RNA sequence: GCCCGGAUAGCUCAGUCGGUAGAGCAGGGGAUUGAAAAUCCCCGUGUCCUUGGUUCGAUUCCGAGUCCGGGCACCA
RNA sequence: AAUUGAAGAGUUUGAUCAUGGCUCAGAUUGAACGCUGGCGGCAGGCCUAACACAUGCAAGUCGAACGGUAACAGGAAGAAGCUUGCUUCUUUGCUGACGAGUGGCGGACGGGUGAGUAAUGUCUGGGAAACUGCCUGAUGGAGGGGGAUAACUACUGGAAACGGUAGCUAAUACCGCAUAACGUCGCAAGACCAAAGAGGGGGACCUUCGGGCCUCUUGCCAUCGGAUGUGCCCAGAUGGGAUUAGCUAGUAGGUGGGGUAACGGCUCACCUAGGCGACGAUCCCUAGCUGGUCUGAGAGGAUGACCAGCCACACUGGAACUGAGACACGGUCCAGACUCCUACGGGAGGCAGCAGUGGGGAAUAUUGCACAAUGGGCGCAAGCCUGAUGCAGCCAUGCCGCGUGUAUGAAGAAGGCCUUCGGGUUGUAAAGUACUUUCAGCGGGGAGGAAGGGAGUAAAGUUAAUACCUUUGCUCAUUGACGUUACCCGCAGAAGAAGCACCGGCUAACUCCGUGCCAGCAGCCGCGGUAAUACGGAGGGUGCAAGCGUUAAUCGGAAUUACUGGG
């Protein structure tokens, strides 16, 4: 699991940013996105309808780091739900455990917040936790696990939190290192860049 | 094969020989019973029967023959008798 | 049996019933060290006393093994079990061999007896079923059977003919 | 296990009677056409198993050792 | 609140629309191979040879049925040994319990395999002519005798296997007689059949002082049912073949005897000449069936390995036996083949039980651990047996999960690479600086799976009884294969951990050089003849990820078998 490979390589490639690089160098550029993912990046094939679906699937699964299988079976499970399963999609990977670390800002990237999981360092409720993938359920409370806690990276992170978002339906407590995951996530929140629907259709074929 | 457990075997024939002599004799009334139904003579036939009774139904409470069938032999012979006798 | 014997190290005890004899090796199916059995696989070492079941004969065991070089290593005795194999094949080949020989033997230089006369002296005959055996194994070069077959040697006609293959 | 013989240019294969390793295969190229066919012209081509000794000549004597096909010693 | 699900592409032509085949994009697997490989949990794991098999173990138990005691340990004796009263040794079942035996229960379960079987099978739903150990409800019984036999003596056959002869003895083994009914036969009247005790404790009396007797417990016998399992019958469903069209004489039906637990051509005798068949008889090939599994939006198609029912088979063919039940996987007997013993006269053997071996194959593992948990067999119970089972080993074999780091890092390093030779690029990538510390690693701690059972005691039922005993509490000593357990703790340290395919169209993604119809690639179209994005290599990328590809097979797309849904 986990890409792993140059952090930022998959913005210069997606044509996007997966804010991998978080606020410090700040503002990508200092990469020179896009303009050459690889070699002769420099060209913009006509990139076929399959293409822009395959590349819209890759950036989501990117901007999260899931793997293509555990991202299917996401898939698969947002589509016996109710709902426009398109959507529901997203309600699935914003439950994502180490996202919400990245949500309740404890990490700077998704990256940092599984290797915050894998520590240990986030208890939730009464336990602590190490699966990245622990779905978090509405009203789950959840903190870093104070024997792990005050590492200076969740210090300056929270400090980066204030130039990110502060996405409205989770509850962050921020001061005294904790978060509860309230509602899901609606569609009409996050990004909306993306049209998931697109990844949809990707797995209609 | 052999094991402590194949002693079933031989307590087997220990039973044999004794069962299947009770069964050639207890058929062998019965021979009598239809010989002298073959023979015609009612009085000496019901007779036959008369002492042929206790020892086949004793043979099934001893559970050598499923009840039933002594009752079986019992009836249809019967049958035979009083169609003659 | 108690008596004991040098052994290449790692042999498996496949090879070694060969130590033993070839045809105890064909028939072996069956070794226990330590009375606890094992595959033919084991490799053998300190010395250990190895209980060795047989049969009868037919076998290409490891000939069945051969070409992984698993199971039964040297060359041997394994030589050995080609040998076998061969023999039965050599005896089909030798049949099949004995028909082409009659084909060359007379659509060239006619009448096969005079044939192993041109083979009765010509290579290692020993038998003549040697000489018979060879023809389908491919064992005897498949061209110079023409060659010695062909052991007339006339000449001057030819030079009637290398004055002219000299024009 | 004893012991025994067969081991060739890139192929098939001459010679391997102690004396300057070459014949057929295609081949690659030449001349032809955009290429072939058709067709003309040319031959390229090695450590004789690799290697030591008796040899002026060893690829034809005698070994190692391997190889390949044998006969037998090989039953605990 | 209990399905929301359905994509197309290439390919005939100078070109087009048709039609229309081939092929492709997915999912799928008991997979195999190649490459590569770190951990965890979960499943899976001989599909071919239902081929052969060394060893081990895979089914035993009850002394509370019994005569006994060969053994293990206590008691009765004496001599002796000698720590002279301190121990060692010699006879008997007396006890504790216990080899062999008699005997009851089990061995028909559980486990395996899918050969056979296209229907004596299964599934479905029906039906009546049945039976059914152990268990349970009810009704009663349970008296009185006898003949043995192994054991075990003694002699004896044989290499062995396995016996033989003559005597010794018991019982819940066995057999009479009595006794039986809402049992059987019978219209009835009538006839007839049942068995067994064992153990525990105990006041009085009885005392042949071996016990009687009393109470408790459980066993035993007949009948009645209940539950359960098993047998049987019919309809419908249950592969392919018509270049298989007729088949059949116990065949179809009847009557009568016989037959089994029961119906019945189940079987015989005689009588009738029918019976099945185009809604496929019969014959031929193939197959274990279903629950389900796979695919599909569905309808369908494919399949039926794991888990589960059912059925069949247990070296091959055959027959019975005991028994409630088998025509019996580790029972018998016969024959056959094949291994093996053999003193050759004559015997022994059956892993398709778990492991395992040889073999076959592309291919599928340990000759492990504990009966601790569940269940099963025996037994009052304690217990004993348990390759069912619970586990652990093995293998990426599939499913899932996680890790191989994180942040920052412009000199846009070097080096490789391409260049329009300016540069772009590789590439924040690395280094570097700084932080965390999953699993690894070592070291600590530490569950749950455990319920019971035992010992004790108290109470209640109990009866003559504060006995035994049943039940119910309560106390105490205990029961863990997995097992350096799950999980939690600590320590150290970026430390130990990334590969595989493709990169012409299909189809995500490029260049450079190498080669020149050669070498080569290919699923289809097709690439390659000097400037290959397709071949080989380098670079860069693309996809997926401890997996990646190929082959394998199935549905898919295929509305190219079309009911849905074509002509």
């Amino acid at each position: 699991a986990r890409y792993l490979g140059p952090k930022l390589k998959l913005s210069r490639r997606e044509g996007t940013d997966l804010f991998l690089k978080s606020g410090v160098r700040a503002i990508d550029t200092k990469c020179k996105i896009e303009q050459a993912p690889g070699q002769h990046g420099a060209r913009k094939p006509r990139l076929s309808d399959y293409g822009v679906q395959l590349r819209e699937k890759q950036k989501v699964r990117r901007i999260y780091g899931v793997l293509e299988r555990q991202f299917r079976n996401y898939y698969k499970e947002a589509a016996r739900l109710k709902g426009n399963t398109g959507e529901n999609l997203l309600a699935l990977l914003e439950g994502r455990l180490d996202n919400v670390v990245y949500r309740m800002g404890f990490g700077a990237t998704r990256a940092e917040a599984r290797q915050l999981v894998s520590h240990k360092a986030i208890m939730v409720n009464g336990r602590v936790v190490n699966i990245a993938s622990y779905q978090v359920s509405p009203n789950d409370v959840v903190s870093i696990r104070e024997k792990a806690k005050k590492q200076s990276r969740v210090k300056a992170a929270l400090e980066l939190a204030e130039q990110r978002e502060k996405p409205t339906w989770l509850e962050v407590d921020a001061g005294k290192m904790e978060g509860t995951f309230k509602r899901k996530p609606e569609r009409s929140d996050l990004s909306a860049d993306i049209n998931e629907h697109l990844i949809v259709e990707l797995y209609s074929k | 094969n052999i094991k402590s457990a194949k002693k079933r075997a031989i307590q087997s024939e220990k039973a044999r020989k004794h069962n299947a002599s009770r069964r050639s004799m207890m058929r062998t009334f019965i021979k009598k019973v239809y010989a002298a139904i073959e023979a015609g003579d009612k009085a000496a036939a019901q007779k036959a029967f008369n002492e042929m009774q206790p020892i086949v139904d004793r043979q099934a409470a001893k559970g050598l023959i499923h009840k039933n069938k002594a009752a079986r032999h019992k009836a249809n012979l019967t049958a035979q008798i009083n169609k003659l006798a | 049996k108690g008596d004991v014997v040098d052994l290449p190290a790692g042999s498996t005890p496949l090879d070694f019933a060969y130590h033993i004899h070839s045809d105890v090796g064909h028939r072996c199916i069956g070794a226990k060290i330590g009375g606890r059995i094992v595959p033919f696989t084991y490799q053998l070492q300190m010395g250990d006393q190895i209980e060795i079941i047989t049969q009868k004969q037919p076998n290409p065991s490891r000939d069945w093994l051969n070409p992984n070089l698993g199971y039964v290593t040297t060359s041997r005795g394994r030589s050995k079990i080609h040998a076998w194999f061969r023999k039965q094949d050599r005896d089909k080949n030798i049949l099949a061999g004995r028909q082409i020989l009659d084909d060359e033997l007379e659509h060239l230089g006619i009448s096969l007896k005079e044939a192993e006369k041109h083979l009765l002296p010509r290579y290692n005959f020993n038998d003549v079923d040697e000489l018979l055996a060879a023809i389908g194994g491919g064992d005897i070069r498949l061209n110079q059977m023409v060659n010695f077959l062909q052991s007339q040697f006339n000449k001057p006609s030819a030079e009637e003919q290398d004055a002219a293959a000299l024009k």
